[PDB]
C-alpha cells in the first residue's frame, strides 16, 4: 500500500505466523492488547438451572459453560444487552440456548458442548453455535453424569468483551518478537561463561543480518520489524481477529477524536 | 474434579482433549510427552493444564445418591 | 411439603406431625428437596 | 465484597465526561487531558505518536493507580501551535496507519493456503 507492511509466513484455521513491518512498537503493542481484550465475542452470562442431580455444583458448571467458545462472527450486528432498550435480554442482543441431559446407560453419560441446542431466533446471523474443533465431534466435555443422574438448565448469552471477562477472549497466546539478534541493545543478557551459547537462538533469527564485531553500536536505530503469531480459539477466525482487532483499535482512536470534536460545543 | 475447559495462563481450549489424550496413553501406548505434543499442547502452560490435572469425578460418580 | 431420602431413590410428601421414617426403606435420613423458583448464575 | 464492577473499566460512570482538558499551570502553552475508562493500550500509542511530531516539545502519559481505569496524557507544543491540532494529528495519523495496515493484511490474506 504505502505505510505499514505485512508478510504471512505461516497460516491456518487456528494460527496466523507474519511479520509486521514499517511499524511503531506501541502499535504492534497496542495491537497486540487489543487482539487479547477488547474484541467484542458471544458467551454463556446467564445461567438458569432447573434440575442439577449430578455431582458438580451449580455455578461450578455455569463457570465452564460460560467459558464455552460460541461461534461469534456476526457478532458486530449483535447488540449489547446493556444498550437493547428490551428488559433484561432478547434475540437482537443475546442467544438463548438450552441444555437437557440424564443418565441413560449404566456407563457413565458424558455431557459435551454438542447437546448445547440453541432455541432463541437467530434471525439469520451465523452466532451462538459452540465451536467443535473435536475430532469425533464432541467438544468441550462440561460434565459426567451416572445412571439417574439429571441435568436440566438454560444458558443466556450475550455479547462481552474480554476485558471484563477472560470467557470473551478471542485469542489464546499471541507470539511477539522484536530483534532476535538484540542489535538495538534493549536487553542486558544474563550468563556465566559464554552469552551466546548458554541463551537459545530464535527461529526469527533466520529473517534479519546477524551483526559485524567490527561495526560499533547503532544509536540511531529502533523498532520496525516485528515476528507475531496469532492465535485463535474458534469464535472468531484468525485473521477476523487481527483484523477486528485492528478496527477496534482504529474506532476507538476515533471515539477520542469524536471526543475531541464534541468539546468545542459552547 | 473435571477437566478444566480452557488454560489458565494462555487461554486455549483444553477441555476436548481430556478423553482423546487417555485413548494416546492406552490405545496407541505413547507417553504422556508425546500424546500431549499430538493435540496441539506446544506451550508447556496447557501442556501443564492437561498433565497435571487429576479427573476426580470418576471417582464422585461411585456414590448413588 | 415434600422430602427425599439419603441412601434410597423416594419422593416422600409428609408434611408436619410426620417426619421420620422412610417410605419402604427402614432409615430416618431425610433431605429436602429443591426449590421450584428458579435462580440464575453469572457464567463467570 | 469490595471488588468493583469490571464494566467500570470500559463504561463511563454517571456524569464522567470521556476526556478531560485541563490548562498546565507550569509551563506554558501546555495541557493535562484526563482519559477515562482507557488504559496502556491508548495512551502509550497516542504518546509515541505525539513525538513524530517535530512541533511537539513535550508528551508523556501515565496511570496514576492500577485500579482505576483512566491515564493522563501531558502535551506542549510550540507558540502558535494548539496542542488539541496536534492529539488530532497525532490520532488521524493512527487511523491511517491502523487502515493501511489493515488494507495490506487483506490483500495479504487473499493470496495463502489452508
Ligand atoms: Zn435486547
Ligand atoms: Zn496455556
Ligand atoms: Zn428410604
Amino acid at each position: 500500500e504505502e505505510g505499514p507492511q505485512v508478510k504471512i509466513r505461516e497460516a491456518s484455521k487456528d494460527n496466523v505466523d507474519f511479520i509486521l513491518s514499517n511499524v511503531d512498537l506501541a502499535m504492534a503493542n497496542s495491537l497486540r492488547r487489543v487482539m487479547i481484550a477488547e474484541i467484542p465475542t458471544l458467551a454463556i452470562d446467564s445461567v438458569e438451572v432447573e434440575t442439577n442431580t449430578t455431582v458438580l455444583a451449580d455455578e461450578f458448571i455455569a463457570h465452564r459453560l460460560g467459558l464455552i467458545p460460541l461461534q461469534s462472527m456476526d457478532i458486530e450486528q449483535l447488540e449489547y444487552s446493556r444498550d437493547c432498550f428490551c428488559e433484561d435480554h432478547c434475540d437482537k442482543c443475546s442467544v438463548v440456548l438450552t441444555l437437557q441431559a440424564f443418565g441413560e446407560s449404566e456407563s457413565t453419560t458424558n455431557v459435551y458442548s454438542k447437546d448445547l441446542v440453541i432455541v432463541s431466533n437467530l434471525m439469520g446471523r451465523n452466532i451462538g453455535h459452540p465451536i467443535i474443533q473435536d475430532k469425533e465431534g464432541n467438544g468441550v466435555l462440561i460434565c459426567k453424569l451416572r445412571k439417574g443422574q439429571e441435568l436440566k438448565l438454560t444458558c443466556v448469552a450475550k455479547k462481552g468483551i474480554a476485558k471484563e471477562h477472560a470467557k470473551w477472549g478471542p485469542a489464546a497466546a499471541i507470539e511477539f518478537e522484536y530483534d532476535p539478534w538484540n542489535k538495538l541493545k534493549h536487553t542486558d543478557y544474563w550468563y556465566e561463561q559464554d552469552s551466546a551459547k548458554e541463551w537459545p537462538q530464535s527461529k526469527n533469527c533466520e529473517y534479519e543480518d546477524p551483526p559485524n564485531e567490527g561495526d560499533p553500536f547503532d544509536y540511531k536505530a529502533q523498532a520496525d520489524t516485528f515476528y507475531m503469531n496469532v492465535e485463535s480459539v474458534g469464535s472468531i477466525p484468525v485473521d477476523q481477529v487481527v483484523v477486528r482487532g485492528i478496527d477496534t483499535l482504529q474506532k476507538k482512536v476515533a471515539s477520542i477524536l469524536l471526543a475531541l470534536t464534541q468539546m468545542d460545543q459552547d | 474434579m473435571i477437566v478444566p475447559v480452557r488454560c489458565f495462563s494462555c487461554g486455549k481450549v483444553v477441555g476436548d482433549k481430556w478423553e482423546s489424550y487417555l485413548n494416546l496413553l492406552q490405545e496407541d501406548e505413547l507417553d504422556e510427552g508425546t500424546a500431549l505434543s499430538r493435540l496441539g499442547l506446544k506451550r508447556y502452560c496447557c501442556r501443564r493444564m492437561i498433565l497435571t490435572h487429576v479427573d476426580l469425578i470418576e471417582k464422585f460418580l461411585r456414590y448413588n445418591p | 411439603l415434600k422430602y427425599i431420602c439419603a441412601e434410597c431413590s423416594s419422593k416422600l410428601s409428609l408434611s408436619r406431625t410426620d417426619a421420620v421414617r422412610c417410605k419402604d426403606c427402614g432409615h430416618r435420613i431425610l433431605l429436602k428437596a429443591r426449590t421450584k423458583r428458579l435462580v440464575q448464575f453469572e457464567a463467570r | 465484597m469490595n471488588a468493583p464492577d469490571r464494566f467500570e473499566l470500559f463504561l463511563l460512570g454517571e456524569g464522567e465526561s470521556k476526556l478531560k482538558i485541563d490548562p498546565d499551570t507550569k509551563a506554558p502553552n501546555a495541557v493535562v487531558i484526563t482519559f477515562e475508562k482507557e488504559d496502556h493500550t491508548l495512551g502509550n500509542l497516542i504518546r509515541a505518536e505525539l513525538l513524530n511530531d517535530r512541533k511537539v516539545l513535550f508528551a508523556a502519559y501515565k496511570v496514576e493507580h492500577p485500579f482505576f481505569a483512566r491515564f493522563k496524557l501531558r502535551i506542549q507544543t510550540t507558540e502558535g501551535y494548539d496542542p488539541k491540532d496536534a492529539l488530532k494529528n497525532a490520532c488521524n495519523s493512527i487511523i491511517n496507519k491502523l487502515g493501511a495496515l489493515k488494507t495490506n493484511f487483506e490483500t495479504e490474506w487473499n493470496l495463502q493456503t489452508l
